[PDB]
């Protein structure tokens, strides 16, 4: 999955998240078209109670069915402040997309972090099942100790997501930030 | 909520600044393609589509023509809408298609076999958006990607690393894929030039004939044959029947800020709004980033959301999603009241919520 954001001179905004699902999808190119084919079918619940590649589970609602669109977690998002487009964001990450984007919103609104600060800040995540509070490096040992004492099952794992965001000032100035988690990414304007 | 910060000189992390237009993406080349489109007079949608086609060439890991996704569009005038171009399961797909003879899911079938694919929606979605909200013709926004495929580009660290790490597991196992991404028996390395002649032809035909080339033309034929010859399900009928769908965004209000995101078939919008509704009951600013309490509150709130996700979320054209109840502030309040800042509740004690009183 990959996400990108765009804001033009007129103030129009677009947030796009699209994917083949896993990296390179099935790895299958469709004949001589040069087009790689997605493995999005894994987003359906294959059987009630059995997790898919992201540890997500389902039942009837997300069961496989003809012509049905498998449930996604993709969240291209736009936040409005004082009636104007203010934050344009999104990110890849399968089940973690929801929490990654949530943190971008909380970091911006509650913690008053600029878009770059919010982007570079560490992330944590809990998806009910499995029952573990996943964290990236970056949190204080003192803080993790308190969380474990509260009963959280802290698990240090690999970096999560790749936010590509744009914050819009009320005066029209654009502020952007590419995730440090993705080498070779870029946010640029004119 | 406290005052916002767009960034100052004293900060550790500094945002990129621009006065006119801006593009943020996972790939430098694609980002520059988008910026160039804006400079040429295209609007946000024009640039977004151009970036989407460019990534389909420079970021084969996820950028694509053979997958699907979502687009959120907000006009300068406030009009906010969502474009659903999520893949549709083939007409021949069945509930237990991924179960083995013993009735247990086979992840190989749903991840690496020809049965793992849904009918691609990206081309349809981009055209729906470009035609209605863009200003440039498709051939114009496809041209940058076309040239990158035809003339090639230099493989960077990101692509080289992904080809080696993730590509090695699937790409060399298919002749046509290996012929494009592998070289001299190994994945393309940093510094190598990646030319994609077939993809260039596909792009050229789409630019010339429109999205119909993908869903009814030569490309559709190529996909159908790939499936028919290798136990796949996508047929010409599936491709001809695919449609991107414009849907109403899911949204909420968090401390006076309005948040807009994707509605079903995505669960993103609903759960982000639901969780924010829960958090709104706490003074998050007071706890602060990286505090055990803030993390405790959010981790707990997240549990209830994902539990609900497992039961109530699905394609809205097939199942009725109780989105009103899930994004109801009273429901969120009932959840917030269950959160003990000093003691986490095991997931085993958390089940999908009872939405009746909120419907
Ligand atoms: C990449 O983050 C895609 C995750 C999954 N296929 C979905 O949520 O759509």
């Amino acid at each position: 999955t990959t996400h990108y954001s765009v804001v033009d001179k007129d103030g129009n905004a677009v947030a796009v998240t699209y994917t083949l699902n896993t990296t390179f999808g099935t790895g299958i190119v469709a004949g001589e078209s040069g087009i790689l084919l997605n493995n999005q079918m894994d987003d359906f619940s294959a059987k009630p109670g059995v997790p898919n590649v992201y540890g997500l589970v389902g039942g009837d609602a997300n069961a496989v069915g003809p012509n049905k669109r498998p449930l996604s977690s993709m969240s291209p998002t736009i936040v409005v402040k004082d009636g104007k487009t203010w934050l344009v964001t999104g990110s890849p990450g399968g089940s973690r997309i929801i929490t990654t984007v949530l943190q971008m919103v909380v970091n911006s609104i509650d913690y008053g972090l600029n878009v770059a600060e919010a982007t570079n800040a560490p992330r944590f995540h809990h998806q009910w099942l499995p029952d573990e509070l996943r964290v990236e490096k970056g949190f204080s040992p003192d803080t993790l100790k308190l969380l474990e004492a509260k009963g959280q099952k802290v698990a240090l794992k690999e970096a999560m997501g790749s936010t590509q965001s744009i914050m819009v000032g009320p005066d029209g100035e654009l502020y952007g930030a590419s995730d440090p988690r993705s080498v070779d990414d870029l946010t640029a304007g004119y | 909520a406290p005052p916002v910060s767009y960034g100052v000189e004293e900060d550790v992390f500094h945002p990129v600044r621009a006065k006119q237009g801006m593009v943020a993406s996972v790939d430098a080349t694609a980002t520059q393609v988008g910026v160039d489109i804006l400079k040429e007079g295209g609007n946000a949608v024009d640039a977004a589509v151009a970036v989407g086609y460019a990534l389909a060439v420079t970021h084969p890991q996820a950028g694509n023509l053979g997958g699907g996704g979502f687009m959120l569009i907000r006009s300068k005038n406030g009009n906010t809408t969502a474009i659903d171009f999520r893949e549709m399961a083939p007409a021949k797909a069945t509930r237990d298609m991924f179960l083995d003879d013993q009735g247990n899911p086979d992840s190989k079938k749903s991840l690496t076999s020809h049965l793992a694919s849904g009918t691609p929606g990206t081309v349809a979605g981009f055209s729906l958006a470009l035609d209605k909200y863009g200003t440039m013709p498709l051939n114009k926004v496809v041209q940058p990607a076309f040239k990158l495929a035809r003339d090639g580009f230099i493989v960077n660290d990101a692509l080289a690393d992904d080809l080696k790490t993730y590509g090695s597991e699937v790409l060399p196992n298919h002749e046509n894929s290996k012929a494009i991404f592998w070289k001299e028996g190994e994945p393309l390395k940093k510094g190598d030039t990646l030319v994609q002649a077939n993809l260039a032809k596909s792009l050229e035909m789409i630019a010339e004939n429109g999205p119909d080339e993908f869903y009814k033309g030569t490309i559709a034929e190529q996909i159908a044959q790939e499936m028919q010859k290798n136990g796949g399900l996508i047929t010409k009928e599936d491709l001809a029947a695919y449609k991107a769908v414009e849907r109403t965004p899911i949204s909420g209000d968090y401390r006076g800020y309005q948040v807009y995101s994707m509605p079903p078939p995505s669960s993103g919008g609903i759960h982000i709004v639901q969780i924010l509704n829960i958090l709104e009951n706490f003074d998050m600013k007071k706890y602060g980033f990286g505090s055990a309490d803030a993390m405790q509150i959010m981790a707990e709130a997240e549990k209830y959301a994902y539990a609900d996700r497992s039961e109530y979320l699905g394609d809205p054209d097939f199942v009725k999603v109780p989105w009103q109840a899930l994004t109801n502030k009273a429901y969120a309040k009932s959840i917030a009241d269950q959160i003990d800042i000093n003691k986490a509740k095991p997931s085993s004690e958390i089940r999908p919520g009872k939405l009746a009183p909120y419907e």
